[PDB]
């Protein structure tokens, strides 16, 4: 489909406590002398 | 306590006594500005040499600055001892002391740097090469690969 | 004035030269400064070159008529450098200006008249 | 007369430096790069455009993806904005999110095949054929990402068995 | 209703690029009692070159 | 080439056009590189007899004089009156400390003779370069005193050789005198950029000092095109102005408090004013305390 | 790298400036440098090899 015309929604979303959404814990020559 | 103020007043009285009557209208203010400038210059380790200042007045200013500097250093040390011991002091005293000590410590640091420049390196050449041989033997024993310059395509 | 400054324009001639210099600098056809005038005379795009007799020293402008003998351009000396600087649209006095030709400008007839009137003063 | 105090200190310092350099010459493992050479490479490495305009375009693409998750033109624009600047892993993740949020889209499947490597592009073409079969573009992308004669022949045989009316 | 105030159209080209042109939007203030709908038109130049976020 | 240039310099100095000074300057510029190559060859040849003489003597002429005075014999560093006139006392003490523990074998007779011949050739080349520089300075003082006093005699001789004399340099603008002598090297740098008057400046203010010295050099060349300014007072005034500009380039009572009307009108620009400082923030839940409950940890602060 | 080492050493030999006072710090390290934390942990290690000996 062409779908000419799409509105945008710019807001201050994605607010969290610096954690990961997943229930699971957030995944993290040499010298030689002559 | 207030030795500096009395010293300044006495030197001003002595200078203005030996002063022509018809000229002392503004020369008193000029020489006071000169005294303040000399004190500031000593506090900053910068040369102070007024070209047009006659040498007797200049020598009196030098003596006054020497006396005030001795009193300044002594009272700064005494106040630091009082504060470190635990005596009751207000903010102004501590602030002033810190300023004085800062000036004194930078004076001492400049003297130390100049002493290093004059007396050369304090570590002897053979002492330095012994330290270097120790370090190279350690790093060779550790098979330590030296850290390269941050690569342009550094992954991290 | 300076005897080495030749030719010297009259009062109405200097007034017409200042009006032409103001009309050229307003229409972006004039270059102020001795280095810009030398660059315009070296490129061969300068229609006229004006100098100032009140320059200390005037010898730094002495190559400006001689380059006018190397590119066949009319040369003239103003009475004062401050008047030439005020006619060039600047607060600083200008000692040498170059009125350059443009691609079909409206001031081409006035520039031709100034070149015809400045070629008869040097005799 | 007068003796300059700095000269003896400098002489002794230079002597110590010379001794240390003489000792250090026995060390073989030391590394050093050419400053000028490295710089030139940096020069050549200098490329994007405006950072604020690219950030505004990325914010607009994120807002269009949040306002329309089932818009494969929005997913293709977000993948193009993430692949034209930054890293390709975020562009591959955005293409995978657009393929998972907007199924039966040939343009989003082609963008996910072009943004991912060939080992992932084969699985992306298989998922696109499982989600939207009888696609000539997905079959051509699967045959082009085979890098073999027999694999492309088998992909062409599977495309002829799926859609025999494709010239 | 101001959801259609900021709208853009994604024109995808076949070879080389794909542009996203913001179009003009309209904030609709509708009165149900009188049937009057004020369509405040916001031009495309108000959001193209502002260098600001949604706040 | 050097013998004919030396004979021309001797014929010019015995009688006391403009191409002879440029030829002597080019011969001196070639002899400087020849003496540097001879000093490098002498340092590579005498490295077996004294490996620490190069680090102790960074100058080429000082190392050449130290190799000619001491040579293979390392006993010429104790109370040597000839070495005290070349180097300083601390340099002589460092040379004696390096010769006390040298760990190097002595050279042969032919190698020492070749090193002495190279040192004598380098000394003769340095003397010929000094004589050519003195002759070029005399020719610059006789030709153009203002350009020789402002930017230097050798710089004015090089500018007259590159432009084609004082008559050709006077018809050149400041933009041509600034790039006079150009060719990774630094771009837009000519003979006036690496001069002695441009070397007494920081590198951040070196291009501006060169651009300010180029216009003064062009004005001095235009003043020396005729027979005027034979003293050099205009060049001295330009040098004093350049020194004042280089010194300038290098290194209130509290108003009476009052309370007028804070604002008489609003709207219009007033709004942009607050927008700059005092714009519409969240203005909620930021200066609020939530009397009842606790956000985040109790005493996180 | 030698370039890094030269940069680190040169960063220490700078001018330390108070309000009206300044001097060239040529002997000691600054400790205000972000990488000074590294230097102290390295130079000290050297003294460790002096205290402990390369064997122990």
């Amino acid at each position: 489909d062409e779908t000419y015309g799409v509105n945008v929604q710019f807001e201050s979303d994605e607010e969290e406590g610096d954690e990961d959404v997943y229930g699971e814990v957030r995944e993290e020559c040499t010298l030689s002398a002559n | 306590s207030h030795f500096d103020l009395e010293l300044r007043a006495a030197v001003m009285h002595d200078i203005l006594d030996m002063m022509p009557e018809g000229i002392k209208q503004n020369k008193a203010r000029t020489i006071l500005q000169h005294l303040s400038e000399a004190w500031r210059c000593w506090k900053a380790n910068i040369p102070w040499k007024v070209p047009g200042l006659p040498t007797p007045i200049e020598n009196m200013i030098l003596r006054y600055v020497k006396a005030k500097a001795d009193w300044w250093t002594n009272t700064a040390h005494y106040n630091r001892e009082r504060i470190r011991r635990g005596a009751t002091v207000d903010k102004t005293v501590c602030k002033k002391n810190l300023g004085r000590l800062t000036r004194l410590y930078l004076k001492a640091e400049q003297e130390r740097q100049h002493n290093y420049l004059k007396d050369g390196p304090y570590i002897t050449a053979e002492e330095a090469v012994a330290v270097y041989t120790t370090t190279v033997h350690w790093l060779e024993s550790r098979r330590f690969s030296p850290i390269p310059f941050p690569p342009l395509s550094y992954k991290h | 004035v300076n005897p080495k400054a030749y030719p010297l324009a009259d009062a109405h001639l200097t007034k017409k030269l200042l009006d032409l210099v103001q009309q050229s600098c307003n229409y972006k056809q004039l270059r102020k400064g001795a280095n810009e005038a030398t660059k315009t005379l070296n490129r061969g795009i300068s229609e006229f070159i004006v100098m100032a007799a009140d320059a200390e020293p005037l010898e730094i402008i002495l190559h400006l008529p001689l380059l006018c003998e190397d590119k066949n351009v009319p040369y003239v000396f103003v009475r004062s450098k401050q008047a030439l600087g005020r006619a060039c649209g600047v607060s600083r006095p200008v000692i040498a200006c170059s009125v350059t030709i443009k691609e079909g400008s409206q001031l081409k007839q006035q520039i031709q008249s100034i070149q015809q009137s400045i070629e008869r003063l040097l005799v | 007369g007068e003796l300059d105090m700095r000269k003896i200190g400098q002489a002794r310092n230079t002597l110590m430096d010379m001794r240390l350099s003489q000792v250090s010459d026995s060390v073989s493992g030391q590394t050093v790069v050419d400053p000028k050479g490295y710089l030139t490479d940096l020069n050549s490495m200098i490329p994007g455009g405006d950072i604020n305009d690219i950030k505004k375009a990325r914010l607009l693409l994120k807002s269009v993806r949040e306002t329309n998750p089932h818009h494969p033109p929005a997913w293709i624009a977000s993948a193009r904005l993430e692949e034209v600047t930054g890293k390709l892993q975020v562009a591959r993740n955005l293409i995978m999110k657009g393929t998972e949020m907007c199924p039966k889209s040939e343009d989003v499947w082609l963008e996910a095949a072009r943004l991912q490597p060939g080992d992932t592009a084969k699985a992306v073409v298989a998922q696109a054929v499982r989600h939207l079969p009888q696609s000539v573009r997905i079959y051509i992308r699967a045959a082009e990402l085979e890098t073999d004669i027999r694999a492309k022949k088998r992909v062409l045989r599977k495309a002829l068995e799926h859609v025999p009316n494709s010239v | 209703d101001d959801t259609n105030v900021y709208r853009v159209t994604i024109h995808k080209t076949f070879e080389g690029n794909l542009t996203t042109k913001p179009i003009n939007g309209a904030i609709f203030i509708f009165n149900p009692r009188t049937g009057q709908l004020f369509l405040k038109i916001i031009h495309t130049s108000v959001w193209a070159g502002q260098k600001r976020l949604g706040q | 080439m050097f013998a004919e240039i030396m004979m021309k310099i001797e014929e010019y100095i015995s009688k006391q056009e403009y191409r002879v000074i440029v030829d002597a300057n080019n011969l001196t510029v070639e002899i400087e590189n020849e003496l540097n190559i001879i000093h490098k060859f002498i340092r590579d040849k005498y490295s077996k007899r004294f490996p620490e003489l190069e680090s102790l003597v960074p100058n080429a002429l000082d190392y050449i004089r130290t190799v000619k005075e001491l040579g293979n014999s390392l006993d010429k560093c104790k109370n040597n009156e000839n070495l005290q006139q070349i180097l300083t006392n601390a340099t002589i003490m460092v040379v004696s400390v390096t010769a006390s523990t040298t760990q190097g074998q002595q050279l042969s007779e032919e190698e020492l003779e070749r090193l002495e011949e190279a040192c004598d050739m380098a000394l003769e080349l340095n003397a010929s370069k000094h004589r050519i520089y003195e002759y070029v300075e005399s020719r610059m003082s006789f030709i153009a005193p203002n350009l020789s006093i402002i930017i230097g005699a050798s710089t004015a001789a090089k500018i007259m050789g590159v432009a084609g004399g004082l008559t050709n340099l006077s018809k050149m603008p400041a933009c041509n005198i600034m790039l006079l002598g150009a060719q990774s090297v630094l771009p837009h740098t000519g003979y006036i950029y690496h001069s002695d008057i441009v070397q007494s400046l920081p590198p951040d203010l070196r291009r501006k000092a060169a651009r300010l010295v180029a216009a003064k050099c062009t004005l001095a060349a235009r003043v020396d095109s005729f027979h005027e300014s034979t003293e050099g007072k205009v060049g001295y005034e330009l040098k004093d102005e350049i020194e004042r500009k280089f010194d300038k380039w290098q290194e209130k009572p509290l108003p009476a408090p009052l309370d007028g009307q804070r604002k008489k009108r609003g709207g219009r620009r007033y709004r942009k004013m607050k927008e700059r400082l005092g714009l519409t923030e969240i203005r909620k839940q930021a200066n609020r305390m939530s009397f009842g409950e606790i956000e985040e940890d109790a005493y996180q602060e | 790298d030698h370039n890094i080492a030269d940069y680190m050493t040169a960063k220490n030999n700078v001018v330390i400036n108070y309000k009206d006072m300044n001097h060239t710090n040529s002997y000691g390290i600054i400790r205000g440098l972000q990488f000074a934390s590294f230097i102290v942990q390295y130079y000290g290690l050297v003294m460790d090899l002096l205290v402990l000996g390369l064997h122990r």
